């Protein structure tokens, strides 16, 4: 549990949001791993398998940010 | 009321082979055998261990965490001891020796219950280790040509950061690579003088950056601040450094010599005399064309105002065995006085600068071309301290791998990732028939107890045991139509990860282990279970 705490010193430091985002996040998803456990799946498809959510979840995060500077604005009507 | 028969000694404990105790010993090995089973493999992971000073230590190594774990059945420290003869000689392979001799306990178990003397269960193995030495010579598919090139040292140094870091083995490949080349001489054909040491590659680490984003440096690299105005020196070549044990102060007396004031005439006199003698020695100092001075001792206030006007760097080294390392890049010897800079006691450096990498500002020691240095440091950077940490054991690790391409069989190699044990089993079988005798019991066993290393690799990676195994068995066993076997000898165990279909090849991805490493593990993991088997009595006393 002081992991939960060190990434959470982490997040205030490069970042400074999401703090408490962080680690509820990561215990839910160790919540959602509480099954996975009792039926015998091994922990090393359980790592591949998120990790490749995120891998497919940043490539759809950069879809879904949008920053435009030339494309039908410029560097102040978006702001 | 009830009396206790078998121990006339002491109410101390009295482990006897009456009860089983030779199982008993197995089991407390078992449990601590499990521990290695999740440590060897990328499925692996480092253990979180508190000390009783209160600090963490954090490494994936499972040599290391024996160091840190306290030990009670004296029967573990005998494998304790013989992990550490793993460990100071070839540096790699401990999880290799640990899990191994476990299993060797675990097939002699079966033998113990059969009834089979433990005599003959020895008497076995040591028959089957001479056949499995013999055998080891013949495996060698490849050699290694002791190069020194940078793609041939990717080759070794790949198989040696897999199951330890995972996904990093590219990126870390480069760096570790990199440094080797940067401390070894221009030879080849020559065993004679030994070149690589295990001291030659220095870790560091700083918070930020990436793994991507770090470099390697051809010498020592030092993390504080210059003390002093100048920042950084000249690009001239060769410049001169000097190392002085005395501290930078004026020139007292060996026996006491404490400054004091009795009334202000002194003052003056004293004060102005700090003043007068330091800048008369630094003076002298850079005449000789000394733009450096290593203070192993605390400097005093007056000194660093003479060295801002010469224009000399400032360098403090507490610690003496980074001042052995860096006797050997430029040459410099500590000199006992302050004020004579002897000019066959200079050392000569390249270039030395103060450069900012990872966020902050770091004086780093390195050369050129002339000079030639035999120490490096890799500078690591990265986002994860619990990460990082592992990396710099996971170096260490590969700095002894590079020192096994010395004479006694370095080039040599034999197919890793499960390829080996499992090839193993199909020669030691094939001399269990040939030897008559009560010997074939320990003999099939011998190759039985190798299954472990292909069955943890394939349970900590999700597989089923009921699947991969039996095409394991059929990869290293086949019918070939002709007396020459064919085909593929190149299918070793796949941990998979993404997915896959039955094995891949050991051809695609070149890991491979070496004959040194591997057949001194056989060796000890062998005499270790010999140690375990051979003693039916333990006998202790209460602290």
């Amino acid at each position: 549990a002081k992991t939960l705490v060190d990434i959470s010193r982490a997040q205030d430091a490069e970042v400074g949001d999401g703090t408490t985002s962080v680690t509820i996040l990561a215990g839910e998803l160790m919540k959602e791993a509480k099954p996975f456990l009792e039926e015998g799946i091994s922990s090393h498809l359980i790592m591949k398998g998120y990790r490749k959510a995120v891998s497919l979840a940043v490539e759809k995060i950069n879809e879904l940010a949008v920053d435009i500077t030339s494309e039908k604005s410029s560097g102040r009507e978006l702001l | 009321q009830n009396p206790n028969a078998g121990l006339f000694k002491q109410g101390y404990n009295s482990y006897s082979n009456a009860d089983g105790q030779i199982i008993k010993s197995i089991a407390a090995i078992r449990e601590l055998h499990q521990m290695c089973l999740t440590s060897m493999g990328p499925c692996g992971r480092n253990k979180i261990i508190v000390n009783h000073l209160g600090k963490i230590i954090i490494t994936n190594d499972a040599a290391t965490m024996l160091r840190e774990l306290d030990i009670v059945h004296p029967a573990v420290k005998v494998l304790v001891m013989a992990t550490e003869q793993q460990k100071i000689d070839m540096g790699d392979g401990t999880n290799l020796v640990m899990i191994l001799a476990g299993e060797l306990l675990n097939v002699s178990e079966k033998l113990i219950s059969m009834g089979l003397s433990a005599v003959e269960i020895i008497q076995g193995y040591n028959m089957a280790r001479k056949f499995t030495l013999k055998e080891l010579d013949e495996m060698v598919v490849g050699e290694i040509t002791d190069k020194n090139d940078k793609n041939e040292l990717l080759k070794m140094i790949k198989p040696v950061i897999s199951s330890k870091k995972y996904g990093s083995e590219d990126i870390l490949s480069e760096l570790v690579s990199e440094a080797v080349s940067h401390v070894l001489p221009v030879a080849q054909q020559a065993g004679e003088i030994p070149y690589f040491n295990v001291d030659s590659i220095r870790v560091v680490k700083i918070m930020g950056g990436s793994l991507s984003n770090s470099t390697v440096i051809k010498g020592m690299v030092f993390n504080r601040e210059p003390e002093g105005h100048v920042k950084s020196l000249s690009e001239d070549k060769k410049h001169k450094v000097a190392v002085f044990t005395c501290p930078l102060d004026i020139a007292n007396t060996e026996t006491k010599g404490t400054v004091l004031l009795h009334n202000a005439q002194e003052m003056l006199d004293f004060s102005k005399g700090e003043e007068k003698q330091i800048d008369a020695m630094m003076k002298e100092i850079a005449d000789m064309g000394v733009e450096c001075i290593v203070a192993g001792a605390g400097v005093g206030e007056l000194a660093l105002h003479y060295l801002n006007r010469y224009g000399i760097l400032v360098l403090k080294v507490p610690s003496k065995f980074e001042l052995r390392r860096l006797c050997r890049v430029c040459g410099a010897t500590p000199l006992p006085r302050l004020g004579a800079p002897t000019p066959e006691e200079l050392g000569l450096v390249e270039t030395v600068k103060t450069m900012e990498i990872g966020g902050d500002r770091v004086t780093v020691f390195k050369q050129e071309q002339g000079e030639i240095s035999r120490t490096s440091t890799i500078i690591l950077r990265g986002a994860t301290q619990n990460n990082l940490d592992d990396i710099e054991r996971a170096i260490d690790d590969g700095v002894a791998a590079v020192k096994g391409l010395m004479k006694p069989s370095g080039g040599k190699l034999l197919p890793g990732a499960g390829a080996t044990e499992i090839e193993l089993i199909s020669r030691i079988t094939k001399y269990g028939e040939r030897t008559p005798g009560l010997l074939q019991l320990a003999i099939k066993q011998f190759a039985v107890a190798f299954e472990v290393v292909p069955r943890t690799l394939a349970e900590t990676a999700g597989l089923d045991v009921n699947e991969v195994l039996p095409n394991l068995y059929a990869a290293h066993n086949v019918t070939e139509p002709g007396a020459v076997k064919t085909d593929h000898l190149y299918k070793g165990v796949d941990i998979d990860g993404e997915s896959d279909e039955g094995v891949k090849d050991i051809r695609e991805e070149n890991i491979y282990d070496m004959l040194a490493t591997k057949k001194f593990a056989i060796n000890v993991a062998t005499e270790a279970a010999t140690t375990v088997l051979s003693i039916d009595q333990i006998i202790m006393a209460k602290k």
